[PDB]
């Protein structure tokens, strides 16, 4: 069965050999590029006592969630850094939070292989209890659904209202490490400690198709704002961006001075600029079609753990592991 | 594509690598008595510093790597099924789940007979 | 042989070295903030803070008072500049001791029993005492101002303290005795928790100890001759007494322990230096 | 896992260039409004 | 506004929570299963001298522990607990605490290392390491005991110094004396943290 398997790799690599004609970068140099980007800090949000393992915007582009090792999960609200909510965890070894797209329920979720799903209407609501491993990253599909990727290889789809387990996503070899999901909320994507990403249908159940360039384990993923490619960052001090229509690698983000690895990747609004979290205790902001690097966003003394952009693309907020959650502008 | 394939099987086990910067990962031989589980064997760095060898071994066996050919050598003169495998991650001294029942990062390996 | 060129030499000497120190110290608190409670970086910053400022203003007082050559009479009707001065002496005399005690002090309680430092004390008590110690040394610069008698202007008529050329009441005794006491019972704790700490990391250990016996030293050494002159002048009657040239001798060696006192407990460091 | 294989190797794809013109034109429509 | 006072009052329950949060001291505790760590997740709170303990035993995910171990990156010590009667396994134990010690997120953590069954391995002597044949016990007090914890303490001086320490013990499975050890090593922890902290290290 190897043998045919690797047959059929060989005729993968070929087809995708040839389908490749040209690079992005051939493409994209009549293009004029993108400035010297530099962000400033206007917003830095204190109160949490240890660091900060991860955090999810609003869809209101206004409060935002913030999960830290204290087992503390601090909703801020960003325009007047005035505290809204603090809800005490169970389990102080969180690793991922979410935020409802309506604004009434969040999840978390780590070590304890627990999905805490609290109703903001603050009371627990729900706990999804069905993974063997620890809970990497939840996003939330509804007020009734969410998806869950865990340690165990394996991704979920959660009825909230039952508490069971309504799709199982398998195939990954590795930690499932992190998932991003598809504006259209009908595919998404993840990224496992197997240096290979993978698209999954919501609705069928099974793995798509699956992209793998990288060289090490991928920490963070997310998706472009059109539906039809994505950007991976890995341990390799790398980011990379997939395509979906063409199933091949289109752009490799590095430089010859980076020698760590990439906790936390997102966009912008339009898709020009992939702002990468790094464990250099930095930020890089590169323009996603030149593939060089616009700008540096510096003012962390620990690494950066979480990265996310608004919904309306009017601020950047990232946390790291100095205690301190820091909006750029 | 991460590809570890190993050949060979006093011996002269080979393992060639591909999808990857070879020069950048800490390297280790692995092997797997049947009936048993994974045993760490032997461990060369990313560029012939100290090398380490398990107690059962030591001086008996040598551990040498090609990087301009980017491949693995272990030459020896126990029965078990060897394998070639690497650090997780580049610029880092140190393996942590390379002894592991499913290793991304792990070759097929050969088997020895004696 | 008294010229300005000292008072703006000690000057740019110790505005340079606390500027130092307070970067220095703001890198370092960045750097260690986030691993536990930084109450010794705390502590230094008031301390070097405190030396900065009072540098800054004594020094422009006497430069002030150099260049309007000790025409004493025609800037200060109501001698307001005077108190001000010996207000602004007495108080950056009177901070550095007892914030250098209480550093000692804490220092002893880190390293003698360093758990129930760790648990049981917390940075609002640290900030509490810095404070208060701060306030404290405030409140006896005051008090003569809060009293009845006022600063006046000593032989040397380039500085204000308290009444020491004259054969006053209980009053000006009672502040000389205050003063000198209160510095002689800084230096003894400092001395005292210094070398409790040295003994017990003797039985980074070196580094400790060479940075405490060098605190100790400077500390007694450019501290002792002033309060010590104090003491004399306050307990008799300044009829059987020292010079204006002693008083001086040891103004400028006070002034050298303030201007030391960032380059000892900071920036003289391994780590600092590389 | 082959049969994964042969159902991923079954699939239709596009060329590098369509993609590319088409993340392009994306970028450059939206350009406008990305306050950053 | 009573958003301010809400943030106010959260704020002070924060206060409140970090002054309680201060005062515990967080272990993880790791070793083999075959090592006895039972008998030294599931968490054990103790109290020694008025001073609080949590210990962290993580048995509940897979095998692949590189990345749900950076979780404890601020943890006070690592309590590694070595089964030293066993010796085919040994090696085994050797390269955890090996991987342990030079990791990048652990390379600030000090390790207790406790060495359990001794009176197992006690027996076992009275009637796999060629290097044992030319080996002198030291002038310590009261030879394959003081061989494995030569053999700990070769990799624990081998890298890292001054950042972390390793506490070497020999424990039995009937030894009640393991939490005023584990006190003590965290009383030197915590010594020379502020031994580094006041010299800007
Ligand atoms: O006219 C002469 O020569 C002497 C006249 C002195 C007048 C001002 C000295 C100034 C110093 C102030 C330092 C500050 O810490 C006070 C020290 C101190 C406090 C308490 C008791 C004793 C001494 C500056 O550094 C430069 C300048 O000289």
């Amino acid at each position: 069965l190897r043998q045919e398997a690797e047959q059929l790799k060989n005729q993968i690599r070929d087809a995708r050999k040839a389908c490749a004609d040209a690079t992005l970068s051939q493409i994209t140099n009549n293009i004029d590029p993108v400035g010297r980007i530099q962000m400033r800090t206007r917003r830095t949000l204190r109160g949490h006592l240890a660091k900060i393992y991860a955090m999810h915007w609003g869809t209101d582009s206004r409060l935002l969630v913030s999960a830290s090792q204290d087992g503390k999960l601090i909703i801020w609200d960003s325009y007047t850094t005035n505290k809204v909510h603090a809800i005490p965890l169970r389990s102080s070894w969180v690793m991922t939070c979410a935020y409802a797209p309506s604004g009434n329920y969040v999840a978390c979720g780590g070590l304890d292989n627990i999905c805490s799903i609290y109703n903001l209407k603050v009371r627990v609501s729900r706990e999804l209890a069905g993974h063997t491993g620890y809970l990497s990253c939840c996003r939330f599909l509804d007020d009734n659904q969410i998806v869950t990727s865990s340690g165990d290889t394996t991704c979920a789809l959660w009825d909230i209202e039952t508490g069971q387990q309504t799709t199982t996503f398998t195939g990954h070899t590795g930690d499932v490490m992190s998932l991003s999901l598809a504006p259209d909320t009908r595919l998404f994507v993840s990224g496992a400690c197997d240096a290979s990403a993978k698209l999954w249908d919501v609705r069928e159940g099974m793995c798509r198709q699956t992209f793998t360039g990288h060289e090490s384990d991928i920490n963070a993923i997310c998706f472009f704002p059109n539906g039809n490619a994505f950007a991976t960052g890995s341990d390799d001090a790398t980011c990379r961006l997939f395509d979906l229509r063409a199933d091949q690698e289109l752009m490799t983000y590095s430089h010859d001075n980076i020698i760590c690895g990439i906790t936390s990747v997102s966009f912008s609004k339009s898709g020009r600029l992939l702002l990468a979290g790094y464990d250099d205790f930095n930020c890089n902001v590169w323009d996603a079609l030149k593939a060089d690097r616009a700008g540096v966003l510096a003012g962390h003394d620990n690494r950066v753990s979480c990265l996310g952009v608004t919904d309306d693309g009017m601020a950047v907020a990232t946390g790291s592991w100095d205690s301190f959650l820091k909006i750029w502008n | 594509q991460v590809q570890l394939q190993e050949s060979g099987g006093s011996l002269r086990l080979s393992c060639a690598a591909s999808g990857f910067t070879f020069s950048n990962y800490k390297m280790n031989w692995v092997r797997q008595a049947p009936g048993k589980g994974l045993e760490w064997v032997s461990d060369i760095s990313q560029s012939g510093a100290s090398i380490s060898y398990t107690g059962s071994v030591k001086g008996r066996f040598t551990i040498s790597r090609d990087n301009a050919k980017n491949t693995l050598y272990l030459q020896m003169n126990d029965t078990a099924v060897y394998y070639c495998a690497r650090c997780p991650a580049p610029f880092t001294p140190f393996c942590f789940d390379v002894t592991s029942t499913t290793y991304a990062y792990r070759g097929q390996g050969t088997q020895v007979t004696v | 042989r008294l010229s300005v060129f000292f008072s703006v030499i000690f000057m740019t000497v110790g505005i340079l070295s606390n500027s130092l120190a307070i970067a220095i110290l703001m890198k370092a608190y960045q750097r260690f903030r986030q691993k536990s409670k930084a109450s010794f970086l705390l502590l230094a910053s008031g301390l070097v803070i405190t030396d900065f400022f009072g540098h800054l203003i004594n020094g422009a007082i006497a430069v002030f008072v150099y260049a309007s050559d000790k025409e004493w009479i025609r800037f200060d009707q109501s001698n307001v500049l005077c108190s001000i001065f010996g207000i602004c002496m007495v108080f950056s005399g009177l901070c550095p001791l007892l914030l250098g005690s209480v550093m000692a002090i804490e220092r002893c309680i880190g390293v003698t029993k360093p758990i129930f430092h760790s648990t049981k004390i917390t940075s609002k008590h640290v900030k509490m005492m810095l404070s208060g110690v701060c306030l404290f040394a405030v409140f006896i610069a005051l008090l003569p101002i809060l009293g009845h008698r006022d600063y006046k202007i000593q032989a040397s008529r380039t500085w204000c303290f308290y009444n020491t050329e004259d054969i006053k009441d209980w009053e000006d005794r009672f502040y000389l005795l205050l003063f000198s006491f209160l510095g002689l019972l800084a230096l003894g704790v400092s001395l005292l928790c210094n070398a409790i700490t040295g003994i017990t990391l003797l039985r980074h250990h070196l580094e400790m100890v060479i940075q405490l016996l060098a605190i100790m030293c400077v500390s007694c050494i450019c501290w002792s001759p002033f309060l010590v002159t104090m003491a004399n002048i306050g307990i008799n009657g300044n009829h059987s007494l020292e010079t204006c040239e002693t008083t001086l001798f040891a103004l400028r060696m006070a002034t050298w322990n303030q201007i030391l006192d960032p380059w000892v407990y900071i920036l003289l460091r391994k780590a600092v230096l590389k | 896992l082959v049969e994964q294989l042969k159902m991923e190797a079954n699939i239709d794809r596009i060329k590098v260039s369509k993609a590319a013109a088409d993340l392009m034109a994306y970028c450059e429509a939206h350009a406008k409004e990305d306050p950053l | 506004k009573a958003a301010v006072e809400r943030s106010k009052m959260i704020e002070k329950q924060l206060q409140k929570d970090k002054q309680v949060y201060r005062a515990t001291h967080r272990l993880l505790l790791l070793g083999a299963d075959n090592s006895g760590k039972s008998t030294i997740i599931f968490e054990t709170k103790f109290q020694v001298d008025k001073v609080n303990f949590h210990m962290f035993d993580v048995g509940g995910q897979r095998d692949e522990r590189r990345k749900w171990i950076q979780c404890f990156n601020d943890v006070t010590a690592i309590i590694f607990v070595v089964d030293s009667s066993d010796y085919n396994r040994l090696q085994e134990a050797l390269n955890d605490f090996k991987s342990i010690w030079n990791n990048r997120w652990l390379r600030t953590i000090s390790v207790i290392l406790f060495l359990n069954k001794q009176d197992l391995l006690a027996e076992k002597v009275l009637a796999y390491f060629p290097e044992f044949a030319r080996y002198t016990t030291p002038e310590d007090a009261t030879r394959a005991k003081y061989f494995i914890r030569d053999e700990f303490l070769r990799i624990s001086t081998a890298s890292g110094d001054g950042r972390h320490y390793c506490y070497p013990h020999f424990t039995c499975a009937v030894d009640t004396e393991n939490a005023r050890r584990i006190f003590n090593d965290c009383k030197d922890i915590i010594l020379q943290m502020n031994l580094r902290e006041y010299n800007l290290v």
